[PDB]
């Protein structure tokens, strides 16, 4: 499942990701952009035994449990596979824990490398939210 | 108990395709990845790819991408692998394994043979000593089973009464067909006093033969 | 891919001896290497994971250590049951990669082959082909070389050899080697020799068959 720029923003907004820990609705859609490019089944593997999953590209080492990663914490306490659904709740719900975690959104490399400050509102342009 | 049960041997023409299945019991099947591995006689193991059943997510080793194709039935708890356009080079044993980092749980393997040969019946030729052997205290007799397709052929001597002193050799390829041979060493009190027969069965073709070994003329 | 290279390919060990297998990764796979054992036919079986954690059921005799690019599985006191193939796999990256395998055979006193040659059966000659066969049963070590000669001239085309896995009971090998011809070529020759060269003899084992003798 591959969300729409705004089709997303809307589901992201509903989940209340706006002004989240000072993160505007734009900070998110920008990350989900550069990360999975809005794909809910996106997976990428690393050179540490870990795999990032779904739209926000949560990572098995700390966040979810995929049964094969070393030094697994499962902070979001969920099977990573749930992170692959079309229902961005797993994902959105899990990102919320990542933030609490005092680096903020710096955790999203593609965020923190493609939309630091910048004009994240870009992504909401015309997004009637 | 966590188990992975795979499908049975397949014998295919070159150019066709095949679909190897992997039924997996004992765990939340949507949770772990199924990884597939290939073992060609003469190579090590080779990672083909993996499927996270139900998610739509798969990843191929760049080499196999385009020739292997993973699907899965969450209903049935079976992951499948299709290989198309089969060449000689596809003949191997394939395995499914649950993705644990290590692979602690594997499937039993599935043997794939690719060939144009068609079911052929073996000829059994007895190999009696022309002379020699005989007269000493052990005598070695043999059976030559050749030009059969496909494997396996089964060899027993005296319907299994004769079990010790047997050597049945690995089946080698000769012009699309297999050849095999078995040897039995009996005391010289046995042959030629008592009868020594080699029973050959090849299920692929319903064949069952028995050849008594007899002294050669001279 | 990350290439793991294993050494040695083969290893002959007397039971009760200790061994080290080596697995070296082309690049640091950190602590992400597992060792499997495989007896003939069956699926591999995990011995060690993440370099050194015991998987329950595995005999204490097997232990591993290492880190970086060099891993070692040690088998303290090898039984007769530890003999098969042994692979290391990495889970660091994708594709996952396996080393080429170390094949562990049992060492045993040298034993010389008993050689038997058989002529072609009557039955065969009717299909217009003749196989002369040559069994060389129960030898050790496995290195053995067969040569066919028809009327003094060695021959190389038409020869098909096959070896048995190591005997479970006595640790020996055997091999049959068959020279197949046409009836028509068979009938224009007199002697079929089968010479074996092997460790157990400064000269060859030679079994002959002469159509014209009896």
């Amino acid at each position: 499942k591959v969300f729409g720029r705004c089709e997303l923003a809307a589901a992201m907004k509903r989940h209340g990701l706006d002004n989240y820990r000072g993160y505007s609705l734009g900070n998110w859609v920008c990350a989900a952009k550069f990360e999975s490019n809005f794909n809910t089944q996106a997976t990428n593997r690393n050179t540490d035994g870990s795999t990032d999953y779904g739209i926000l590209q949560i990572n098995s080492r700390w966040w979810c449990n995929d049964g094969r990663t070393p030094g697994s914490r499962n902070l979001c306490n969920i099977p990573c596979s749930a992170l692959l659904s079309s229902d961005i709740t797993a994902s959105v719900n899990c990102a919320k824990k990542i933030v609490s975690d005092g680096n903020g959104m710096n955790a999203w490399v593609a965020w923190r490398n493609r939309c630091k400050g910048t004009d994240v509102q870009a992504w909401i342009r015309g997004c009637r939210l | 108990q966590v188990q992975l049960q795979e499908s049975g041997a397949e014998v295919m023409k070159p150019g066709a395709s095949v679909k190897i299945s992997c039924k997996a019991t004992g765990y939340t099947f949507s949770t772990y990845w199924i990884e597939w591995v290939k073992q060609r006689p003469g190579h090590g193991l080779e990672w083909i790819g993996e499927i996270l059943p139900g998610s739509g997510s798969t990843y191929y080793n760049e080499k196999f991408k385009g020739k292997a194709t993973f699907t899965a039935d969450t209903s049935s708890n079976t992951a499948y692998m299709q290989l198309s356009s089969l060449t000689s080079e596809d003949s191997a044993v394939y395995y499914c394994a649950r993705g644990d980092g290590n692979y602690g749980y594997w499937g039993q393997g599935t043997t794939l043979t690719v060939s144009s040969a068609s079911t052929t019946p073996p000829s059994v030729f007895p190999l009696a000593p022309g002379s020699a052997a005989q007269t000493n205290s052990m005598v070695t007799l043999g059976c030559l089973v050749k030009g059969y397709f496909p494997e396996p052929v089964t060899v027993t001597w005296n319907s299994g009464s004769l079990s010790s002193g047997v050597h049945t050799f690995p089946a080698v390829l000769q012009s699309d067909l297999y050849t095999l041979s078995s040897s039995v060493t009996v005391p010289s009190s046995p042959r030629p006093s008592e009868t020594v027969t080699c029973n050959v069965a090849h299920p692929a073709s319903s064949t069952k033969v028995d050849k008594k070994i007899v002294p050669r003329d001279c | 891919d990350i290439e793991l290279t294993q050494s040695p390919a083969t290893l002959s060990v007397t039971p009760g001896d200790s061994v080290s297998l080596s697995c070296r990764a082309s690049q640091s796979i950190s602590n992400n290497l597992h060792w499997y054992q495989q007896k003939s036919h069956e699926s591999p079986r995990l011995l060690i994971k993440y370099v050194s954690q015991s998987s329950s059921g595995i005999p204490s005799r097997f232990s591993g250590s290492g880190s970086g690019t060099d891993f070692t599985l040690s088998i303290n006191s090898v039984e007769t049951e530890d003999f098969g193939m042994y692979f290391c796999q990495q889970s660091n990256s994708w594709p996952r990669t396996f080393g080429g395998g170390t094949k562990l055979e049992i060492k045993r006193a040298d034993a010389a082959p008993t050689v038997s040659i058989f002529p072609p059966s009557s039955e065969q000659l009717t299909s217009g082909g003749a196989s002369v066969v040559c069994f060389l049963n129960n030898f050790y070590p496995k290195d053995i070389n067969v040569k066919w000669k028809i009327d003094g001239s060695e021959r190389q085309n038409g020869v098909l050899n096959s070896w048995t896995d190591q005997d479970s009971k006595d640790s020996t090998y055997s091999m049959s080697s068959t020279l197949t011809l046409t009836k028509d070529e068979y009938e224009r020759h007199n002697s079929y020799t089968c010479e074996a060269t092997h460790k157990t003899s400064t000269s060859p084992i030679v079994k002959s068959f002469n159509r014209n003798e009896c």
